């Protein structure tokens, strides 16, 4: 079958026995910066296998009452091996990614997740006019969660799920690269995101190029099974990573 | 087509400047160019994340005599000067200052009674496309300004009456229209649902998805 | 000078005019173009994309997300109605705020077919057949499955393929209908009924949700640009 | 007359307009042209010429000419820093008044590589090796030679060839940076360190000066004409 | 390109002339053509030692009614005359004198409310190029005038209202713009650092090389 | 500007004039034409049709 899938980057391989297809950016495969699109003049580093490989973030639990989660990139990978090290020593960076979201249940469980990558997912504050800090939206590979109720805590982002933290209709997030994990047919989702920005390269700490959101559109449900929660794991591999402007490492 | 949808002149700003007043600042306008203060144009542009286009700018300037006890005067036709000051250039502090010489900045001298002034500006961004949104900071630290405002540095527009001091004050109002042309747009977004609250931030007040009806089967009007 | 004569319209400012005008920044060197992904050329490209329809936009709504969930349950009375909606893509609350409805609201005329995709979100173990129909306008909407089945319909069977598409054709006396729809420009109703019933084996939930997506077909177009009723202000912002 | 209709912009005076106008001195016989040496056609020709950079523009400056002299001495601690400067050719005091900086100040955007030429001005008997580096922007500037050597650099050896050229490449996320540079448009730092040390034989001075020249490369250009912040007046002259 | 850098109209002079006044000289302007009185244009031209170009001249004339106790009047539109008097020609001593006949000198008659007056003048120097500087004297003796002013003999511009005597005075202000075109430039010089003090001499007050910072390693802002 | 000179008639509004003028609804997409029966092209087509004459239009 086509359900079978194998992906190898560097020293890591991912396999899936029940998948859908592989969504590719806006039909654009990741690629290194061309000479006719560059501004920064120094010779870049392209660590290759050391950085372009699969990194598995901490797992999370999908429970009957879960509402949704988000991770901002590249921040989510800032501590991952040499990818994180290269981010720290360089002023500029550029990369695409293979995102593989894993979630297995059973033929007797039901549920359905939207797995989307939102470019420039600029978010609103819990209380309009009140500024929040970076910590309200990203911190290493920590998963952030949406809420059903509207957020009151001004130190937070407006987490009410139906507006996806952006002031738009959550059911319209489908115009962004996405895949669905319907427990009845899938067991994982794979999206290849190319580099998307208004400038050729950018600083990797200061700018979150895109946000991965995993949202349960149909709640997790099951009968008298001994299994309770269903884990969700995110594994991602940078692709065509290149960096410019080497100098001392950024403390954080 | 996006060219057609965006290609109509829209009012992006308006302000008044007096011909004569005791307050120096009431006699000229100083506007930091942006497209976020007038709600209609803003919502349209904001339907796309990145935009690249040339810009046609048209100015509509009208004057009215201020009400007062004694209004009899015979003032000749008025002439206005509109000067564009790119970021960093000398800014005028009063109607009669040296900066108005415009040896290098572009200016338009226009006289009332004539067709509205107009000109084209090419795609002037330092980037490859204009950004309607910017989820980031100005400082590498992840501090400083947050949001699209950090990328706005298009300069200012300054306007004054040329040598129009009148015995009794006259108030002119300038309206500036933008019409993008030769347009390209990337990565479309959901239209703004919540009303706008600030000119330089995405800030909003939660607004419901849509309006309601009595039940899920109601299909009549009364 | 060359003898000329000004005609009416001279000196006016028509908002939708299309003339040339002097450039205030002569010889300005534009920043080079860059090939950003996702270029849009026509708003119809957006209207052709599916968005989730809030079909269950009922009065007693506690939780906003419930509006997107159409309820379906076991042991439903035979031939029971699942939902009913009136076809006014730009006016009815069910459609007005979807991608398609929002685009329609910047125009006054519309024409073309629509795709209503329904996706079953229950467990893989549930089964069911539903009759989804479209009734061209007439004095009375269908009140029974028997009434509904006389119009354009499709019988949806649940299996591996979770979604089903009811394509509502353009059947009208006029080439275009108004976005601000009226009786003359009436489009009809779309209703859904249980064909058999949702049957379930032991150990599965008793009820499930169905979702509805809507988008335009390739024969769809809009006319007459107009401002939208959905945004306003009492004061300048700031 | 031919029917016409005036459009907006009619009668205005745009400073950067480009129209024809009647000549007040009809048939004036212009003085013949003469081929004077040194014709300039583009301001970039000027920016491409080296000018002395006041690198040592330190606070306690007694004598103005000292600003052009970078101090270098014998028995300097190993890996010592000679100087450090931030790359804002149009904004930083080290560059703003050089030929390149002055030209940049009549524009708002810039792009391209730069040449920083260093010339050793000690006696023919002195020797030394220096590491000159360029660090693309990042949260922190290099504080040590070890930090600096990870970026773009050249190791300069003193001999018959007195000058050395560090060519700082255009490495940027955007095609152009602002002359009125900000954090978003940050360009980085250029620093210099002792690679070995300045060694000297008996009977030669203990310290010497190094000079720094700056000019633009052939991939350099400016955009957006603007007035310069460097000249003003309160009254008409006379 | 030099054509582009110099090719924008710049204000090189401005003066006022009244419609009615007791002082004969307050009713017309007499200007000895030169490019040294307005600082911006001057600095640009002075970046080159020699220049050769044709010249586009545009005039911006505006009028305002002088303030007073009784302002009611109904004055018809005003018409101005701008006359160029080459060196040696008869100079007008008052608004109504014979010299204004212009049987040979070039003049422009312009009426308010219309597009600003404009015309082109070819390269008129008696030399092969205009000199921005002249390190020399007028007399062979090495005495007399010193400097560029000794080579300035381009003539005058005279302007008056045509038959505009009004019951209550009206003040017109004329602004003259120069835009060099078909330009050639030779032997470039460092830009003027010190502020200008005189219209007809290089004279200046010593100004420091540039501004200072605390030490040779200071690279931060705060 | 190109030198021009306005002639008499300039700025007047003649009811039977025939000039071009700007369109207020730029790019408006007109409803397609349909072939309706009975098109008239000249009023003489109507005058060529018989109508009943009230010949006996007498006083009483």
């Amino acid at each position: 079958s086509d359900r079978v899938r194998s992906i190898t980057l560097g020293n890591s391989t991912i396999t899936t026995q029940e998948c859908a297809n592989v969504v590719v950016g806006y039909g654009r495969w990741p690629t290194y910066l061309r000479d006719d699109e560059a501004t920064a003049e120094d010779q870049p580093t392209q660590p290759d296998v050391a950085t372009c490989r699969f990194y598995t973030l901490d797992s999370i639990k999908w429970e009957k009452g879960s509402v949704g989660w988000w991770w901002k990139f590249p921040e989510a990978l800032s501590d991952m091996g040499l990818f994180g090290q290269n981010m720290q020593y360089h002023y500029l960076g550029r990369a695409g990614y293979t995102i593989h979201v894993q979630c297995n249940a059973s033929k007797f469980h039901q549920g359905c997740l939207l797995v989307v990558c939102v470019p420039e997912a600029e978010m609103g504050g819990a209380v309009v006019g009140q500024a929040f800090s970076a910590t309200a939206m990203a911190n290493g590979d920590k998963a952030y969660e949406f809420t059903s109720a509207t957020q009151s805590d001004q130190t937070k982002v407006q987490t009410a799920i139906h507006n996806a933290g952006m002031g738009v209709g959550v059911g319209n997030l489908t115009i962004y690269p996405h895949q669905w994990i319907n427990l009845r047919t899938n067991n994982s989702a794979t999206i290849v995101m190319p580099y998307i920005n208004s400038v050729p390269m950018d600083n990797m700490f200061r700018h979150y190029n895109f946000t991965l959101m995993v949202i349960p559109f149909v709640k997790l449900d099951y009968a008298d099974t001994a299994s309770t929660y269903v884990p969700i794991t995110v594994t991602v591999a940078p692709m065509c990573a290149e960096y410019n402007g080497l100098r001392l490492a950024q403390a954080q | 087509t996006v060219e057609n949808f965006l290609g109509r002149s829209a009012c992006v700003y308006m302000e008044e400047y007096k011909t004569t007043d005791n307050d120096v600042n009431k006699k000229f306008v100083a506007w930091p160019i942006n497209t976020k203060q007038m709600v209609q144009m803003r919502r349209k542009l904001e339907m796309f994340t990145y935009l690249r286009f040339d810009m046609e700018v048209t100015f509509v300037i009208t004057s009215r005599q201020d009400p007062g006890t004694t209004l009899a005067q015979d003032m000749p036709v008025l002439t206005h000067q509109i000067m564009y000051v790119p970021p960093g250039g000398p800014i005028p502090a009063k109607v009669d200052d040296y900066a108005w010489q415009t040896s290098t900045n572009p200016s338009i001298f226009w006289t009332e009674g004539n067709a509205p002034a107009r000109m084209s500006i090419p795609f002037i961004s330092i980037g490859n496309a204009y950004s309607n949104f910017y989820d980031g900071w100005s400082n590498f630290d992840q501090r400083g300004s947050y949001g699209y405002n950090t990328l706005n540095n298009l300069g200012h527009i300054y306007v004054r009456h040329v040598s129009g001091s009148s015995p009794h004050p006259i108030t002119s109002t300038i309206r500036v229209y933008f019409k993008p042309k030769h347009t390209r747009a990337w990565v479309p977004r959901p239209p703004r649902l919540c009303q706008y609250k600030k000119a330089f931030s995405v800030d909003f007040t939660p607004t419901p998805i849509t309006d309601t009806r009595k039940d899920i089967n109601t299909v009549t009007t009364v | 000078g060359l003898p000329t004569m000004n005609t009416p319209g001279s000196t006016q400012f028509l908002t939708s005019d299309d003339f040339q005008s002097p450039c205030a920044l002569p010889q300005f060197d534009v920043t080079p173009s860059m090939n950003i992904p996702g270029e849009v050329k026509n708003l119809m490209e957006i209207a052709e994309v599916d968005s989730v329809v809030p079909v269950n936009n009922v009065q007693d709504t506690t939780d906003q997300m419930e509006m997107f969930r159409i309820p379906v349950t076991i042991n439903a009375p035979l031939q029971q109605q699942v939902f009913g909606l009136r076809l006014q893509p730009g006016l009815d609350s069910v459609f007005k705020h979807t991608l398609l409805g929002e685009i329609l609201n910047y125009y006054a005329h519309w024409s073309g077919s629509m795709k209503l995709t329904f996706v079953f979100c229950g467990s893989a173990m549930a089964t069911g057949k539903f009759l989804i129909a479209y009734s061209p306008p007439g004095a009375n909407p269908p009140k029974t499955r028997k009434d509904a089945m006389l119009g354009t319909h499709i019988i949806w069977d649940i299996g591996l393929q979770s979604s089903c598409v009811l394509c509502v054709p353009w059947i009208s006396q006029t080439h275009y209908r108004l976005v601000q729809q009226d009786e003359y420009t009436s489009a009809g109703y779309v209703t859904c009924w249980y064909q058999t019933g949702m049957i379930v084996p032991p150990g599965t939930p008793n009820s499930s949700s169905i979702m509805c997506f809507a988008s335009a077909c390739n024969d769809f177009s809009v006319r007459m640009l107009r401002d939208t009723p959905f945004i306003s202000q009492d004061n300048k912002l700031q």
